[PDB]
This record gives structure tokens, C-alpha cells and sequence, in this order.
């Protein structure tokens, strides 16, 4: 969380938009989507998102269902 | 005591930094292409309240099919052409005009003049010079908004705030009366 | 509690806001983020290449539900979401169209199964781990 | 039936009608149509009834907007504007805001 994690979300941080409101109903799905991918384009070109930080994801979620699972188990032995 | 105001105009002429400094008195330099903005103020016109809905409108070409979102119901439209560039003077009667016409034929319009604080200032004229293109004049500006019908062509700079509030001043007014 | 301890780094909760009370406009807080990458990761991917079930299942939702969680920011992340959003909106208005080939409907429903995950893991977490007063106006 | 088997039995075991009787006969056998003669009884009370029913021009009509108003509006929405999320929301005529749209 304190390594690579919080690199990268500095990093993703600084690429995010300035500012960003949700648009009105008014324009519709379809400019709604558009206007969103356009604030966000930058990101989804952006490659490293779904090979590091989603795996170091994964490993911190893995790690937390381990320690869930691991007690529901110890709770079941020691009924 | 709701309007509904659209401001139209060519790419990189500062509708976005006009309605921030309206709003909340605010500057920036960076220049940020916008698709859909919404600013909401209220105003004292005549001791009567009102509630102005800003509607920001992308400039850039890639974006005409998705522009007239904005336009049904809209009461006052604001058309902005930078001072110092002759393309957005052009394209105003080019585009803008006809396009509200053909969406919106009986809608009143105020012409607005962008970058006043640049129109004297030094660097920028002789850049102009360079391609043999000058600043454009109140005359100029008088004579286009009476050929397109505009009631009422104002000046106004996002940066210096001069003549900030009479641009909407009028456009409440436009549709009040 | 130790995991929520290991978070001291601002970047994760940002500056005080501008009105005093909540972000709404400013992507300052950790929460954006998550909602961009729902919302890149929720694009259907072709057929050539894995989608993120695949690779990373639930460890990847489940890893930022607890972040935000324990950054008690599970309420402005349900509130303020582009996906949430785009979904709702698309549920009012009902329409499908390729927009920049990327279908809606496919977009949309993929959405709704993330959201009910989402939903479930936030309720999980908020089971396991379970003011500021404003001044009234003053006349001038 | 059921007044009428009331004094009935009242007359027969005291010997005379109950007091209230008649003008209670009286008011039952006159309304039949409760509206139709209230169209006549008041009359006199037309002119307070139709001043006080004019002044709610100004707030059932604005109260009674359909869903796509509301939407344009944005009503009922804190996030709609964050600058003045402190303002204390209010309006000249608090109650009318919220009073029964069947009432
Ligand atoms: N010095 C100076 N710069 C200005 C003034 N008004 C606008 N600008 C700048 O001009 C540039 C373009 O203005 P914007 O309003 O951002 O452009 P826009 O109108 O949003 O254009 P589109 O997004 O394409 O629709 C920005 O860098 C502004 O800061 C002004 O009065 N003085
Ligand atoms: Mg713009």
C-alpha cells in the first residue's frame, strides 16, 4: 500500500481531470458516454493500469479473503 | 425566473474562463476543450430574482452533432468572438448565426467580444502584424451584429472583469422584455 | 483497523474542501480513481484478450471496496460515479448505439453486475467494522 | 332505521318523542343529496369561499409539475450546486412547500 500502490496512484492522479461534474439527463446516454471517455481517454490509454496495479490489487484482496476465509475455518474447528 | 442561457462560439476564445470569472471571480491560463459545462447564478435585475442556466457549448469541429443537445428551450443565446483573431470574426456569420437560425429562428441573440485586455496590449498586435491581420474595431463589431440582428454586441475580458456583468445584464433583460 | 492505519500518506483523502463541507466537483480523493477504473475496466474487451474476471476475479473489487471503506468514502463513492451514473441514465432514456466502439447495453449491464458486487462486498465490510454542526446565518 | 327505532322506543317507554328528534329527522330528510343543497346553502358564504380558493393561484400550480420539470430543475438535489451547499434553503411561504398536494 506504502510502495508501488501509492506510486502509481500519485501517478494516476496528477493524469486525472481538474475538474469533473456529472452531466445533466438532458444530453442522454450515448453524449453522457461520450463526454466521460473523452475526460477519461488519457487513462484508458494508459497500459501499466491493468498489468501492476490491478495485480498489486488483486494481491492485496487475495490476501484479505486468505485471512477471512482462514478464520471462518478456525471458528468452525474450534465449535 | 429561470433562463435558460447557451453560449456558442468558435474553439479558444474563453467562453469557459468568461463563465468561471462570472461565477466565481476566478482566472486560469491553461486552456482545457470543453463538451458539457453548467453553471448556475442568481442575479438582482429590476429587484427580481432570477436564475440563470449557463450552458457551455464545445467549439471544436469534431463535436456538431453533439451540440444542439443544449439547444431546445433555451431562451437568450451568446454568441463570443475573440478580438484578436479574424477567423472566429468570420466564422460567427459563417456558422453560428445560420445554425441557431435553422435550430432555433426566433431566439434573441447578444454578440460578445472576447480578450479586450489583449486588443491594445503590444506582443499580441505585432504577432497579428505578422500575418497581416489587425484587431477588430467596435465599428466592425456594430456593423456585423446589425447585419445577423443581434440587439445588443458588448465587450467584455475574463481577466480584468471589465464589462462582465452587462453582458448577462442585458440578456436577462432581452428575455424579460 | 491496522490496514486503515497503514493509510497516512494525504494523497488518499486530499485537501479540505473549497464549500466546507464534501468534494463534489474537485477528483481529489481516492474514490475518482476507483470510479475511472470501473470505469475502464468495465469496457467490454474484444475477443482476443482476457477480460478482468479472468485474470484478477473478485480480489481486485474486493481490494478497492475495502480502501474506500476504510477511508469512509463508501457513501460519496455510491453518490458521485460515472458508471453509476451512465447506468441510471441509460435506464431513464433507454438507448443503445456504438459510441466509438464501445456498445451501451453491454456496457450498462456489466455495470449493474459490478455495482451488485460492489454493493455486497461495501455491506460486508461496513458489518464488520460497526458530529460537525454549521452556524446559521447572521443579519448584516 | 335506526333513529327512527330509537324514538320509537324512547316514546313508548317514556310516553313522549326524544327531545333532539325532530330536528334531527329533519336534517336527515333533507339530506339526500348533500352536495346538490350545499350548492344552495352557501350562497351567502360564496364570496369568503372563492377569495380564500384564488389565493392558492400561486402555489397549487407550480406544485403540481410534471417529472420532466422536476428533472430540469433538479429538485430536491444537494450536489446540483456545492457552492451553496451551506445556504440555508428557504422561501417566503415555508409551509405552502410542503403541504399536502391532496389536501
Ligand atoms: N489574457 C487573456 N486570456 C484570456 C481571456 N479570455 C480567455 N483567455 C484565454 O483564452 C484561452 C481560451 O479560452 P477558453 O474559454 O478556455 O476557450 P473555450 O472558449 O473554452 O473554447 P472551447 O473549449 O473550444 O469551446 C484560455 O487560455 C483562456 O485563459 C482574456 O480576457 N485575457
Ligand atoms: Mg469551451
Amino acid at each position: 500500500l506504502q510502495g508501488t500502490i501509492l506510486q502509481y496512484v500519485k501517478t494516476l492522479m496528477e493524469v486525472m481531470p481538474k475538474i469533473c461534474r456529472l452531466p445533466r439527463h438532458e444530453y442522454g446516454s450515448p453524449g453522457i458516454l461520450e463526454f466521460f471517455h473523452h475526460q477519461l481517454k488519457d487513462i484508458v490509454e494508459y497500459a501499466e493500469l491493468k498489468t501492476v496495479c490491478f495485480q498489486n490489487l488483486r494481491e492485496v484482496g487475495n490476501a484479505i479473503l486468505f485471512c477471512l476465509l482462514i478464520e471462518q475455518s478456525l471458528s468452525l474447528e474450534e465449535v | 425566473q429561470a433562463i435558460k442561457c447557451v453560449v456558442v462560439g468558435d474553439g479558444a476564445v474563453g467562453k469557459t474562463c468568461l463563465l468561471i470569472s462570472y461565477t466565481t471571480n476566478a482566472f486560469s491560463g491553461e486552456y482545457i476543450p470543453t463538451v458539457f459545462d453548467n453553471y448556475s447564478a442568481n442575479v438582482m435585475v429590476d429587484g427580481k430574482p432570477v436564475n440563470l442556466g449557463l450552458w457551455d457549448t464545445a467549439g471544436l469541429e469534431d463535436y456538431d452533432r453533439l451540440r444542439p443537445l443544449s439547444y431546445p428551450q433555451t431562451d437568450v443565446f451568446l454568441i463570443c468572438f475573440s478580438l484578436v483573431s479574424p477567423a472566429s470574426f468570420e466564422n460567427v456569420r459563417a456558422k453560428w448565426y445560420p445554425e441557431v437560425r435553422h435550430h432555433c429562428p426566433n431566439t434573441p441573440i447578444i454578440l460578445v467580444g472576447t480578450k479586450l485586455d489583449l486588443r491594445d496590449d503590444k506582443d499580441t498586435i505585432e504577432k497579428l502584424k505578422e500575418k497581416k491581420l489587425t484587431p477588430i474595431t467596435y465599428p466592425q463589431g456594430l456593423a456585423m451584429a446589425k447585419e445577423i440582428g443581434a440587439v445588443k454586441y458588448l465587450e467584455c475580458s475574463a481577466l480584468t472583469q471589465r464589462g462582465l456583468k452587462t453582458v448577462f445584464d442585458e440578456a436577462i433583460r432581452a428575455v424579460l422584455c | 483497523t491496522r490496514i486503515r492505519s497503514f493509510l497516512d500518506d494525504p494523497i488518499w483523502r486530499g485537501p479540505l474542501p473549497s464549500n466546507g463541507v464534501m468534494h463534489v466537483d474537485e477528483c481529489v480523493e481516492f474514490h475518482r480513481l476507483w470510479s475511472a477504473m470501473q470505469f475502464v475496466y468495465c469496457i467490454p474487451v474484444g475477443t482476443h484478450e482476457f477480460t478482468v474476471e479472468q485474470c484478477f476475479g473478485d480480489g481486485l473489487h474486493w481490494a478497492g471496496c475495502m480502501i474506500i471503506v476504510l477511508l469512509g468514502q463508501q457513501r460519496r463513492f455510491a453518490v458521485l460515479d460515472f458508471c453509476y451514473h451512465l447506468l441510471k441514465v441509460q435506464k431513464h432514456d433507454g438507448k443503445d448505439e456504438i459510441i466509438k466502439n464501445v456498445p451501451l447495453k453491454k456496457m450498462v449491464e456489466r455495470i449493474r453486475k459490478f455495482q451488485i458486487l460492489n454493493d455486497e462486498i461495501i455491506t460486508i465490510l461496513d458489518k464488520y467494522l460497526k458530529v460537525r454542526c454549521f452556524q446559521p446565518p447572521i443579519h448584516q | 332505521a335506526i333513529i327512527g327505532l330509537y324514538n320509537y322506543a324512547h316514546e313508548m317507554t317514556h310516553g313522549a318523542s326524544d327531545r333532539e328528534y325532530p330536528r334531527l329527522g329533519q336534517m336527515i330528510v333533507d339530506y339526500e343529496n348533500p352536495l346538490k343543497k350545499m350548492m344552495e346553502e352557501f350562497v351567502p358564504h360564496s364570496k369568503s369561499l372563492s377569495d380564500a380558493l384564488i389565493s392558492l393561484q400561486m402555489v397549487y400550480p407550480r406544485r403540481n409539475l410534471s417529472a420532466d420539470q422536476w428533472r430540469n430543475a433538479q429538485l430536491l438535489s444537494l450536489i446540483s450546486a456545492p457552492s451553496t451547499m451551506l445556504n440555508p434553503a428557504q422561501s417566503d411561504t415555508m409551509p405552502c412547500e410542503y403541504l399536502s398536494l391532496d389536501a
